[PDB]
């Protein structure tokens, strides 16, 4: 069966760049299509992007082109790059695929000059 | 882009009795409306897809209905495992987009 | 990019222009235009002058009249194009609002350009050597090899701009139509790579005929001739002059003569690796899409700007890609060519496409590949299995010119 | 015409002259000729044009030079289609070979004048103790474009001073379908913009 999960740090600087993997078990990557989802503290949830198997990519235009969504079949995962964060950027990233069976179970990531 | 609205914000009932959630979108979407189900410290679960279609795994108690612009997500006879929040997400365009949110109480 | 043709060609809107009145046809059988604006626009070599919009009212198999405003006209040098597009304005079922269906352009009028260069302050120098000619002029300099005929290398201050020599091009990474059902096992005569590959095209080797400098007052000329042959057959012969002034441009003015008897070229012009690799292009001419000659009616004659990824069609079985026809002006960093020609511009050689089966297992070369043609042969389609490129669209002349001036910014 | 250049450079082994003109009426320029003419060692020179052709102005009949020669020869020689008159659009039924006619048959005496006689495909013509070689349509009589223009009949013209002498990079097709409308197809109009063609002129 498939099993997804995010990996990576949990605690970021404004201006840096926010990297996330989603490491996939169970199939192969070249198998679906793989998507980025991220909740706010407010309970507000934003669809950032997916990337489909021709690898074209969609992205949320609320990024302002900020993301990055690219994916390593050797190493069976995808990951999800967001530059120049801000403290809006502050929320719980989760890695599912496009048909919404399969999620990781999300990885909360503060954005803080601290 | 699409913008969804959820309603009531938050609804109170006693398990047993039977509630109706709904979703309704600023334009068309067909039956791209999906209904997504979240719990403090977890990630999202599909609960229908498509505005009335079934998904493996989920209690029969939870059905879709609608169309075009007004859907509604209703649950059979609530149970304690079923209070928490419950989401719309349309995918008939880019960028798919989530509904704020009807949080179901214990009343 | 195919698409678009298609959906050029079956829009649902069609269009005449007279005087200054666009005649408005409409192809629907059921409906009104009822959501529909006409957005239309004139411009100078990719400079708007002017914008509108209307709102059709026209009904299924009717006609709409469009008288346009005095339409401005300057004393300025360039082509005047006139530019329409049919947009709606609300979001149907499977539209988005703002949605493009039709659209159609013309060329309104032209102005030549009548206009002598300022007579250039400097001078070039040519130093001669028995191993090649430079010429010099600013932080500039300029290498033919007198071996070759070729233009080996180019600088700009200390930087080279070359990895490979400008060189003359008459070959193409075969696409799926010019291959058609050949395999290694079993050869199919007819297919268009096949006629290429068994006359030499791909495998013709050049010969200097003649290379020359030459100083004129104000320029130095250089003058070469190969000829480029397989078997003992001449299949081609190219002559050139490169014409370098004091403003530090050259003028290469080439003319091919193809032989009568040998399968004809897909393409006839040149290329190059360039050293940069720059993040954008940004041209004046056919785009913004991918455009063949008998593939070409999508496309508008404008100012365009892309990335150059963009500037590369990822079709899964890689071939010649990413051409754009009717260029007049092609930049990409410091460099600026100007003629009219069609080019495409890539990481990727022709032969790197050529003997890649898959396009995941492409990868980017040292620079930039630049190929820019005088002509190019059409890419046919009406079947895959048999020659479909039309005889119009074939480089069956036997003699070709064309001229460009390649400089800096 | 306008003389917008007109240079002379001398070669290791040539001259070359350089010129270029506008052809404009009311402040429109209509065309644009550019040459180069390169007298070598051979005593042979090679003209080399490229006009330009306004996007916006009807398309020219033709684009090519002419000039009166001195001479009268009694026979025109040329190797390309022929023997008789040919238009691009016309020239199917002749053949590519070498013809030798008396200048008289280099003439087509419909009864109302035009332009005439023309053959197409040319890569070497003679006459005299000229020869000029390349790839070109031409026609050669004793009477001006303007005197066939002007004159209603062909009784009426008269020869003049020497030949006259039209050769062409290019023209345009005669049509016929009808004569009433235009006829012309497309394929035959000269709708480029750009046009390019070389020669060369030599004696014997």
């Amino acid at each position: 069966d498939v099993q997804l999960q995010e990996s990576g740090p949990s605690l970021v600087k404004p201006s840096q760049t926010l990297s996330l993997t989603c490491s996939v078990t169970g199939d192969s990557i070249t198998s679906d299509y793989w998507s980025w989802i991220r909740k706010f503290p407010g309970n507000r949830l934003e669809y950032m992007g997916y990337v489909s198997y021709s690898g074209s990519t969609y992205y949320n235009p609320s990024l302002k082109s900020r993301i990055s969504i690219t994916r390593d079949t050797s190493k069976n995962q995808y990951y999800l790059d967001l530059n120049s964060v801000t403290t809006e950027d502050t929320a719980t990233y989760y890695c599912a695929n496009w048909d919404g069976d399969y999620w990781g179970q999300g990885t909360l990531v503060t954005v803080s000059a601290a | 882009d699409i913008v969804l609205t959820q309603s009531p914000a938050t609804l109170s009932v006693t398990p047993g009795n039977s509630v109706s959630l709904s979703c309704r979108a600023s334009q068309s979407i067909g039956n791209d409306l999906h209904w997504y189900q979240q719990k403090s410290h977890e990630s999202p679960r599909l609960l229908i897809k498509y505005a009335s279609q079934s998904i493996s795994g989920i209690p029969s108690r939870f059905s879709g209905s609608g169309s075009g612009t007004d859907f509604t997500l209703s649950i059979n006879s609530v149970e304690t495992e079923d209070f928490g929040m419950y989401f719309c997400q349309q995918s008939n365009s880019w960028p798919y987009t989530f509904g704020g949110g009807t949080k179901l109480e214990i009343k | 990019p195919a698409l678009t043709e298609a959906k050029h060609q079956q829009q649902f809107f069609q269009f005449r222009l007279s005087g200054q009145t666009i005649e408005v046809t409409s192809e629907y059988l059921f409906r009104h235009s009822d959501n529909e604006l006409l957005h239309w626009m004139v411009a100078l070599d990719g400079k708007p002058l002017a914008s509108g919009e209307v709102p059709l009212d026209v009904a299924p198999q009717g006609k709409q009249l469009i008288e346009l405003p005095e339409l401005p006209q300057p004393e300025s040098a360039g082509q005047l194009w006139l530019t329409v597009r049919v947009v709606q304005p609300n979001a149907t079922a499977w539209s988005e609002a703002g949605h493009i269906s039709a659209w159609q352009q013309w060329r309104l009028a032209e102005n030549l350009s009548v206009t002598l260069p300022a007579a250039s302050h400097a001078i070039p120098h040519l130093t001669t050597s028995e191993m090649d000619f430079c010429i010099e002029l600013g932080n500039k300099r300029w290498q033919f090899n007198r071996q070759s005929g070729f233009l080996s290398q180019m600088w700009i201050g200390d930087k080279k701009q070359l990895l490979t020599p400008l060189r003359d091009q008459f070959t193409r990474a075969p696409l799926d139509n010019d291959i058609g059902v050949s395999e290694a096992t079993r050869i199919d005569p007819n297919a268009w790579v096949e006629r290429w590959k068994a006359a030499g095209h791909y495998q013709a080797e050049a010969a200097l005929l003649q290379c020359t400098a030459d100083t004129l007052a104000d320029a130095v000329l250089i003058t070469t001739a190969h000829a480029w042959q397989h078997q003992g057959k001449t299949l081609f012969i190219s002559r050139k002059t490169y014409r370098i002034d004091g403003s530090g441009q050259m003028a290469i003015t080439v003319d091919v003569e193809v032989a009568s008897d040998t399968p004809h070229p897909a393409r006839i012009g040149l290329n190059c690796q360039l050293a940069q690799v720059a993040e954008r292009v940004n041209w004046l001419g056919l785009g913004p899409q991918e455009n063949y000659p008998d593939r070409l009616t999508a496309a508008c004659f404008d100012r365009w700007d892309l990335p150059l990824s963009d500037m590369y069609t990822p079709y899964v079985f890689p071939s010649e890609n990413g051409l754009r026809c009717g260029t007049r002006e092609l930049n990409y960093g410091p460099h600026q060519w100007r003629g009219d020609f069609q080019f495409n511009i890539s990481r990727y050689s022709q032969q790197q496409l050529m003997e890649t089966s898959h396009r995941h297992l492409l990868h980017a070369e040292e620079g930039t590949w630049l190929n820019i043609d005088g002509f190019h042969m059409g890419i046919g389609g009406d079947d895959s299995w048999s020659p479909s490129v039309s005889a119009e669209f074939q480089l069956s002349a036997g003699r070709y010119h064309y001229q460009l001036v390649w400089c800096q910014k």
